[PDB]
Formats: structure tokens, C-alpha cells, sequence
């Protein structure tokens, strides 16, 4: 039945509710566009034949083709929009710059969309008030104390604390730092909040 | 991640909802009322099975192209069985979206609408207490025996109950203040 | 007016925004005033020596305020991104003298989001469709806020002759009165003017 | 709303401390505090009281309702009544946890008090269960809640309102 | 939690005593057949009497079938028995006029009424007794019930008819010897210092006696006051035949 | 008739988609009309004792 090639797109995303992003399927998308083109050509041919021959009993088959086209459009558009939702989540989890391992799954146009979104969102935050606004993507949990103790999980480069002062994030080194500087590195998975 | 919600219980499906897209794929039995060419032809009177989306598309209120009938599980023989004790029946071996699909058959203006509505409402009220007690009270155990028979709509309520339980137990045992990584824990 | 009351008003707006199923009306005055308070206090701590006890107390106070402001603004932004055609069209329709649901910066962000999303879909799939199917209407595709949601509330001023409609048969309609300091569970659609007017609080 | 946020609200309640140092009056956005003198009591919000206690800078004094004689009478009255009774503090559960974890050294008969407060939580939660079930069986449209606290609402509330949304949709469907 | 959201007052019990006039309307055939079916019932009570001994289980079992067949009030039901109760009330008022035509006919229908009342009082569960004695004017207050066991000894020693079990299941309360008039003047049972240790059936006898007195006054009123109502009397010969 | 017209409209659209005796009070000379009931009109019935 005419729906089946489109359902591959839908059924993939439905199987994974965790928000994680699968690889962009190209051949299924092309196949749906080709299928719709074929159905359109057949319907146009029968329409002009019915109109020129003066023959009425073709009308039910014409309606039959018409609704099939709209079903195919709904399946493909519904598939694209969900990927946009999964992409938007990566800005608010993780951070401003994505890891290359994860960018491998996005299409070119998806990268265009993501960069536009970052530019606009950064413009909004900068305008909130005072000078240079407020980064509302932080303070995700209600605050209990000024300072926290953190343990490094990965060998990482130099980390700047204030002006020229910096610390070296070698694995299993341990530091006592103010909470507001560590918060994003803990979220990305570089550091561990002990005790 | 703002998943688009299902519309099924209302007067329309949500256009972009994945669940409504899957649910509307289900097959429905019909009778053909006018002969159809180039499908060779299908003669008038032929009995068929075809998807719900297509049946709604072709059903003009004149009933000029086709006429529709209820599947067995929504007819009187089965409604009588649900009425005995609704806790025992397996609404996952029935169609996985029982209430959602059942609510959309009222569109076709059958004389049995008044009975279908009462069937669905009474089934829901009958099943409610078990979902409440079992979701709220099962802590750090194998739930697979409990969630086995639940419809897709009912499963959402089970998950919400479990989530609410877990949060309080974290808070009481002092684990709630720690900062941690989100869904990127995959990597 | 006095700073204590300003903070109390912010913490009231926070909870109304959490539980209401729509985008409630804007509060530009509160945001501007709270922001300048934080700027002022920062400079005052910057001018004093950093070793003292009372300085640490002041810093803790500022963290508690900044968290509420951030949380409130994040929630409003979720609702803008989720219902973009509807909030845009409603603002376009609004008559003079009635308050807007959007601050100017929020409206700017919404317009950018609308344009960006349409462009992506058009370039990826719709230009390849047959000529009769290249247009789609996002105003129809995107769902609407569900005002029949149930909510808990607490009343701050007495109210009288509120109509409750079970089902939708007029034979079951009846009226109730909301006494000072009581708490109730009821559908959001019936109480919506009371929340906007400030007569009740959602909890 | 999470338990963390409900606790964030509970931390605004005022408590009495005895400092072991001296400091002038201090002006905050939320109000004026002090002056602080050694060996003499002063009122401060709970978030400040806990912090000074951890850094060994003061002594906590139990609130006047934290008393075995008072709590026994309250428990018995709660068990007897057919509805929710009014409570000694709107944030009784949160205050109990915070004070008894940090300040057991200053609060006598702490392990008696834990059991008395646990009993009240167990009774009130049971009443809420019965009310929810009765709401759905009778297909009711409105209810009244005059003595429930915000933690008790927040624990079980999300489930109930989620179920009522669906039920209201099923019963209306024959009349678009 | 606390939630928010007519004919009951007419007959809270199946028992009724005709104090209030039903101030409403009736059809011709309605009042006709309401009365005539009860005429059949009056004859039927004594037909059952000639069939076998009064008030036995055979009587009880057949009698309730008559009521179910004849749609008048019952052992009290929780559904709409108020309709049979008002039918019984209305038809009772209608029955006052037919057999007032002769005192022998008056006494005849009174006697089957006493038999019917005795049957109904025999059927009564405990809750009926408890609520009707308080909801009616038939109060008859009890005094110092703890002494009943001293009378469990004394009555049992002092009475051929009564027994220790009857003290409890024909539950004993204290009222005067005169409310047990036939028992004092026959000297049949333990009564002391002018007081009787009384079960419900004595108060039933008093109920029947005051019912007879009030009904006799009503029958006198029926004989006297009725002529303004007598614009139609066509049924009276068929009723007295 | 009308049903066939609507059927033909659907067909055409679907196919083309792929391509004075007494006077009082000096009534005369004045124009005679109402506001169609659109003014502040009100109607109320009176009676005594009812």
C-alpha cells in the first residue's frame, strides 16, 4: 500500500524517545520525492483524458490519487520538524560549539539552521539589561553554596580562572573553585562534583 | 526536547504528531458503493480493507464512494466482555492505541456512537485505580510484569507516576543537590 | 516600590508562569528594575576589600536573586518557541490600549525564529514537490495552547458567583464563591481573568 | 516544580541564632539584619543560619513548635479528623530535615521528633489517595483543599491533573 | 478534600398516619381504581383468614404477593416506594367514604386493617423500630435499662409466658402497667410498683387503639361533614353490594 | 439540482487543480422608516395583579 516507503522515516525516529539524533537518511527522502512525481504525472494524464473524452467514471480514481499525495507530504514534513527539535536541544545541553563526532550526523542545511539560531539567541541575551546582559543558559539548579570541590575526569588543556591565572586539568588532579566557573564543564562531562 | 503531543482524543489529529501518524495507519473494513476504474477495475459491492486516513479521505457525507463498518473489538459482543471486569483484558494485544483509534471512529456518524462513548469512558474509570497504586508504589523493582498490558495512553501515566516517586526518594536521601551531566551521558 | 516588595512580585510572577498553559502578559518594569539592582550591588562589592565576612553574605543574596530571574526568562522563551505563529498573529491583531504578551526583544526573537524555520523547510523539500503542493501553512500545522488544563490555586481576594460547567449540558451548570485564603482544584479556562487580574495565585 | 525548588522556597523562613563573634548591622536587598553581638540571640533567614552553623560560627535554637508535648497532640488530632487539619508551619517537612540533619547537637530529643513528624506525613498522604480516587469514580468537576502544603501537593499532584485532562476529554466527545 | 454540588419528605418510612392532606390533583379513573383494588384487598385478607390461621408464615408469604400484585406500599424500600406510599395515603383518604355506609361495614374493614397493621409490625427490622419510634409522636421513652438483668431473674421466676431471651430480643424497656393493661388486669406477667417491662408489641396494641379512636372520629366526620363533596356518588351502591 | 451543481464544482476544481388612508400628529411629509430594531429598543409586559 502506497504509504510504506514514507513510514521508514517516521518509524526510525519513533523508536528513540531519548532525544538523541540519528544519521540523516538521504535515499528514503529521494524515493518519496520520486514517488510523488510519478503519481502526479499519472493523475494529470487521466485528468486531461477525462476532460477531453467527456467521461465521468474516472473521478473516484482521481480523488484516490489526490489523497495519497497529501499523505506522503504529511509523513515527510513531520519527519523533518522533529529533527529540528532534537537539534535545538544541543544548544542548551552541551554548549555553544559542538563536538566533531556529533556534527557528522547533521545535513548541510541543518548546520545553516543551527548557526542562525545561535546568532539570534546570543543577540537576545546580550540585550536583556545593564551592559552585555545576562547568560540565562546557566544557573540550571537552585544555588546552595559559593565554592565546590571538583575532580578532573580527562586530560584537558589549560583553564583560565582570572586574568593570567590558570590551572592544568590533568586526570585525577583535584581543585576547590567557585561554583559559577565550573558549572558548564561539569555539564559537558570534564569534571566531577565530589561530596 | 519538546515532543509534539498527540491529538487523538479530541475532534482532530495533530498534524505533526508521530503517534497520530502511526495510529492512522491502521486498517478498517469497508464496502465499495461505486465502481472504480484503473485499480482493470473494482466493481460495485466489493468488500475491502484500507487505512483509516484513506477511509476518512474518500468518505463524503453523501456516502457516494464507500460505506464503513466497525471492527470486531468495538462491536457489542466485545463491549459486553469489557463490562465484566476491565482489569483483565490486554489492551496491548488489542491495537496499541485503543482509546485514540476508538475516539476517531465517531467521525463516521454510525448509529452506535452513543454506545462507543460510554464503553470507552467506563473502561477508563474501571482501570484507573490499579494504574495509580502500582505506579506510585513500585520502587526500584522489575516493572515489566506491571506495565505489560497497558495501552500507549495508559503507559504515559505510569511513567509520570514513577518519575514523581523517584524525585522524592532522591530528596529525602540527600542526593538532590549534586550537579550532573544530561542526555549527553551517551558519549 | 521598596526593594523587598519588588523581589516579592518577581517571585509571584515566577510561579504563575510555571503552571499557566499559555504565554501570560509581559512585565518589562520588573525586569528593568531587578537588573539595575544587580548592577548597582556588584559595583558596591567591587569597591570594598574582598576578605571580609559581610561581603560573602552579600554575594549569597545576589546568587539567590539571579537564579529566579534566569529561570523565569527561560520558561517564557520555551513558550515563545513552541507556539510561534499564534503569538505572532495575536500580537499583529492586538487593539490599542490592551497589554502585549511580548516585550520588544521577545518579539524580535520570535520574528527571526519564524523566518528561519520556513526557509529551512522550503529549501530542503518543498521546492522539489509537484507545482500544486509547494505551499504549506504553519498556522494550521502547529498546535494551539490547551486551555482546558487542570490547575491548583490559592485565592488572595474574595470572589463571588463563579460558574462551573461539568460536561457541557446546561442542566448541570452551577455557581460557587471563593472565600479568602482557601485552596481549590479547577479547570484553567474558567479562572483565566482572575489570574490576569491578580485575584488568585497558582500553586 | 521539583523538590529542590520547593526547598528553595522553604529556606526563607526566619530562625533564631546565637553568634560567637561581633558584626555591625548589614543591609540586604531583602531587608536589614543585625547587629550581631557575641552570646546574644538574633533573627535571620534559614539559608543564612545553616551556612553559619556549618562554618562553626553560631548556635541554633529550635522553633517553639518543635516540642514532643505539642507534636503528640497534633498527631492524635490529625488521625481523628475526617479532613486535612491546619499545620504548625507551611514548610514543616523541609524545616524538620534541615534542622535535624545539621543541628541535632542543639535540639533535645531529636530521634523522638523524627518519628512524630513521619506519622503525620503518613496520615495526610493516605487522605490524599482516597480523595483522588473519589474524584475520578464520581466524575466530579471541582474540589477544595484548605490545609494542604506545597510539598504534599507537589509530590502526588502531577499524576492527578494529568489523568483528569484525559478523562474530561473522553466524557465530552459526542458534542463538538 | 471536600466536594461541591423532593418527595422524600412526604413518607420517610412506609408507615403513615394520614395527618397531612395531599393538596394536589387526581383523575376520575385513578381515584376509582385506587379505591376499588383496595376493596378487593379487604376481602382478600379475610379470604386468607378462612384459608388458614391468622398471621402465620403462610399468611405472610401470600400477603406480600398481594401487595406486589396490587402496587401498594411495602416493607420499606429505598428506591421510589414513595409513589406507592402516596398512592396508599391518597387511596386511604378515598376509602373513608365507601364503607361508612354502615357501622358493621366500618368495623369489617377496620378489622382487616388491624390484621394488616399487626402483620406489618410483625415484619419490622430493628432499624425501622429505632427510627419510627423517634420520628413519630410514638416516643415512649425508656428508663434505667441496666436493671433489666435483675428482671431477667425476677420476670423468669415470676412469669409463665416470658423468658430470659425475650428480655433481650423482645427488648425490654420500662413503662407503666397501664400500657400493659390486659397484662395487669389478667395478672399474667411480672409488673412491679405499677411499672411494666415492656416489648414493642404492647406499644403496637396502643398504636392500634389510638388508630381506631382517630379513625372512628374521622368516620363520624365522614358521616356528618361530607355532603358538599357529594356532587357524584354513583359508585356507592356498587361498593356496598 | 443543487447537489449536482456542487458535485460538478468539486469535479471542475479537482480536475483544474492539475492544469395613506388616515394620519395623526402631522405625520405627512416626514419620512417613514425604522432603525431595523438596531437602536436601544426594549420590550416588557405589564399586568395587575399579574
Amino acid at each position: 500500500m502506497f504509504c510504506e516507503k514514507a513510514m521508514e522515516l517516521i518509524r526510525e525516529l519513533h523508536r528513540a524517545p531519548e532525544g538523541q539524533l540519528p544519521a540523516f537518511n538521504e535515499d528514503g527522502l529521494r524515493q518519496v520525492l520520486e514517488e510523488m512525481k510519478a503519481l502526479y504525472e499519472q493523475n494529470q494524464s487521466d485528468v486531461n483524458e477525462a476532460k477531453s473524452g467527456g467521461r465521468s467514471d474516472l473521478i473516484p480514481t482521481i480523488k484516490f490519487r489526490h489523497c495519497s499525495l497529501l499523505r506522503n507530504r504529511r509523513c515527510t514534513v513531520a519527519y523533518l520538524y522533529d529533527r529540528l527539535l532534537r537539534i535545538r536541544a544541543l544548544r542548551w545541553e552541551y554548549g555553544s560549539v559542538l563536538p566533531n563526532a556529533l556534527r557528522f550526523h547533521m545535513a548541510a542545511e541543518e548546520m545553516e539552521w543551527f548557526n542562525n539560531y545561535k546568532r539570534s539567541l546570543a543577540t537576545y541575551m546580550r540585550s536583556l539589561g545593564g551592559d552585555e546582559g545576562l547568560d540565562i543558559t546557566q544557573d540550571m539548579k537552585p544555588p546552595k553554596s559559593l565554592y565546590i570541590e571538583v575532580r578532573c575526569l580527562k586530560d584537558y588543556g589549560e583553564f583560565e580562572v582570572d586574568d593570567g591565572t590558570s590551572v592544568l586539568l590533568k586526570k585525577n588532579s583535584q581543585h576547590f573553585l567557585p561554583r559559577w566557573k565550573c558549572e558548564q564543564l561539569i555539564r559537558q562531562g570534564v569534571l566531577e562534583h565530589i561530596l | 526536547y519538546f515532543r509534539v503531543e498527540s491529538g487523538a482524543l479530541g475532534p482532530e489529529e495533530n498534524f505533526l504528531s508521530l503517534d497520530d501518524i502511526l495510529m492512522s495507519h491502521e486498517k478498517l473494513p469497508v464496502r465499495t458503493e461505486t465502481a472504480m476504474p484503473r485499480l482493470n477495475a473494482v466493481p460495485q459491492g466489493s468488500k475491502l480493507e484500507l487505512p483509516l486516513w484513506l477511509a476518512k479521505g474518500l468518505f463524503d457525507n453523501k456516502r457516494r464512494i464507500l460505506s464503513v463498518e466497525l471492527p470486531k473489538i468495538y462491536q457489542e459482543g466485545w463491549r459486553t466482555v469489557f463490562s465484566a471486569d476491565p482489569n483483565v483484558v490486554d489492551l496491548h494485544k488489542m491495537g496499541p492505541h485503543f482509546y485514540g483509534f476508538g475516539s476517531q471512529l465517531l467521525h463516521f456518524d454510525s448509529p452506535e456512537n452513543a454506545d462507543i462513548s460510554q464503553s470507552l469512558l467506563q473502561t477508563f474509570i474501571g482501570r484507573f485505580r490499579r494504574i495509580m497504586d502500582s505506579s506510585q508504589n513500585a520502587y526500584n523493582e522489575d516493572t515489566s510484569a506491571l506495565v505489560a498490558r497497558l495501552d500507549e495512553m495508559e503507559r504515559g501515566l505510569f511513567q509520570t507516576g514513577q518519575k514523581g516517586l523517584n524525585d522524592f526518594q532522591c530528596w529525602e536521601k540527600g542526593q538532590a543537590s549534586q550537579i550532573t551531566a544530561s542526555n549527553l551521558v551517551q558519549n | 516600590l521598596t526593594p523587598a516588595e519588588l523581589i516579592e512580585r518577581l517571585e509571584q510572577a515566577w510561579m504563575n508562569e510555571k503552571f499557566a498553559p499559555e504565554l501570560l502578559e509581559s512585565k518589562p518594569e520588573i525586569v528593568e528594575c531587578v537588573m539595575e539592582q544587580l548592577e548597582h550591588m556588584e559595583e558596591n562589592l567591587r569597591r570594598a576589600k574582598r576578605e571580609d565576612l559581610k561581603v560573602s553574605i552579600h554575594q549569597m543574596e545576589m546568587e539567590r536573586i539571579r537564579y529566579v530571574l534566569s529561570s523565569y526568562l527561560r520558561c517564557r522563551l520555551m513558550k515563545i518557541e513552541k507556539f510561534f505563529p499564534h503569538v505572532l498573529e495575536k500580537e499583529k491583531t492586538r487593539p490599542e490600549g490592551e497589554p502585549s504578551s511580548l516585550s520588544p526583544e521577545e518579539l524580535a526573537f520570535a520574528r527571526e525564529f519564524m523566518a528561519n524555520t520556513e526557509s529551512y523547510l522550503k529549501n530542503v523539500a518543498l521546492k522539489h514537490m509537484p507545482p500544486n503542493l509547494q505551499k504549506v501553512d504553519l498556522f494550521r500545522a502547529v498546535p494551539k495552547p490547551d486551555l482546558d488544563s487542570y490547575v491548583f490555586l490559592r485565592v488572595r481576594e474574595r470572589q463571588e458567583n463563579i460558574l462551573v460547567e461539568p460536561d457541557t449540558d446546561e442542566q448541570r451548570d452551577y455557581v460557587i464563591d471563593l472565600e479568602k485564603g482557601s485552596q481549590h482544584l479547577i479547570r484553567y479556562k474558567t479562572i483565566a481573568p482572575l489570574v490576569a487580574s491578580g485575584a488568585v495565585q497558582l500553586i | 516544580m521539583d523538590a529542590a525548588e520547593v526547598e528553595f522556597l522553604a529556606e526563607k523562613e526566619l530562625v533564631t541564632i546565637i553568634p560567637n563573634f561581633s558584626l555591625d548591622k548589614i543591609y540586604l536587598i531583602g531587608g536589614d539584619l543585625g547587629p550581631f553581638n557575641p552570646g546574644l540571640p538574633v533573627e535571620v533567614p534559614l539559608w543564612l543560619a545553616i551556612n553559619l552553623k556549618q562554618r562553626q560560627k553560631c548556635r541554633l535554637l529550635p522553633p517553639e513548635w518543635m516540642d514532643v508535648e505539642k507534636l503528640e497532640k497534633m498527631r492524635d488530632h490529625e488521625r481523628k479528623e475526617e479532613t486535612f487539619t491546619p499545620m504548625p508551619s507551611p514548610y514543616y517537612m523541609e524545616l524538620t530535615k534541615l534542622l535535624l540533619n545539621h543541628a541535632s547537637d542543639n535540639i533535645p530529643k531529636a530521634d523522638e521528633i523524627r518519628t512524630l513528624v513521619k506519622d503525620m506525613w503518613d496520615t495526610r498522604i493516605a487522605k490524599l489517595r482516597v480523595s483522588a480516587d473519589s474524584f475520578v469514580r464520581q466524575q466530579e468537576a471541582h474540589a477544595k483543599l484548605d490545609n494542604l502544603t506545597l510539598m504534599e501537593i507537589n509530590t502526588s499532584g502531577t499524576f492527578l491533573t494529568q489523568a483528569l485532562n484525559h478523562m474530561y476529554k473522553l466524557r465530552t466527545n459526542l458534542q463538538p | 478534600m471536600e466536594f461541591s454540588g423532593q418527595r422524600n419528605a412526604s413518607y420517610p418510612h412506609c408507615l403513615q398516619f394520614y395527618l397531612q392532606p395531599p393538596s394536589e390533583n387526581i383523575s376520575l379513573i385513578e381515584f376509582e381504581n385506587l379505591a376499588i383494588d383496595r376493596v378487593k384487598l379487604l376481602k382478600s385478607v379475610e379470604n386468607l383468614g378462612v384459608s388458614y390461621v391468622k398471621g402465620t408464615e403462610q399468611y405472610q408469604s401470600k400477603l406480600e404477593s398481594e401487595l406486589r400484585k396490587l402496587k401498594f406500599s411495602y416493607r420499606e424500600n429505598l428506591e421510589d416506594e414513595y409513589e406507592p406510599r402516596r398512592r396508599d395515603h391518597i387511596s386511604h383518604f378515598i376509602l373513608r367514604l365507601a364503607y361508612c355506609q354502615s357501622e358493621e361495614l366500618r368495623r369489617w374493614f377496620i378489622q382487616q386493617e388491624m390484621d394488616l397493621l399487626r402483620f406489618r409490625f410483625s415484619i419490622l427490622p430493628k432499624d425501622k423500630i429505632q427510627d419510627f419510634l423517634k420520628d413519630s409522636q410514638l416516643q415512649f421513652e425508656a428508663i434505667s435499662d441496666e436493671e433489666k438483668t435483675l428482671r431477667e431473674q425476677e420476670i423468669v421466676a415470676s412469669s409463665p409466658s416470658l423468658s430470659g431471651l425475650k428480655l433481650g430480643f423482645e427488648s425490654i424497656y420500662k413503662i407503666p402497667f397501664a400500657d400493659a393493661l390486659d397484662l395487669f388486669r389478667g395478672r399474667k406477667v411480672y409488673l412491679e410498683d405499677g411499672f411494666a417491662y415492656v416489648p414493642l408489641k404492647d406499644i403496637v396494641a396502643i398504636i392500634l387503639n389510638e388508630f381506631r379512636a382517630k379513625l372512628s372520629k374521622a368516620l363520624a366526620l365522614t358521616a356528618r361533614s361530607l355532603p358538599a363533596v357529594q356532587s357524584d356518588e354513583r359508585l356507592q351502591p356498587l361498593l356496598n353490594h | 439540482i443543487q447537489e449536482l451543481i456542487e458535485v460538478e464544482e468539486e469535479e471542475e476544481i479537482l480536475l483544474n487543480s492539475y492544469t395613506v388612508v388616515t394620519s395623526f400628529g402631522l405625520a405627512q411629509g416626514v419620512s417613514w422608516s425604522g432603525r431595523g430594531g438596531a437602536g436601544n429598543i426594549s420590550l416588557k409586559v405589564l399586568g395587575c395583579p399579574e
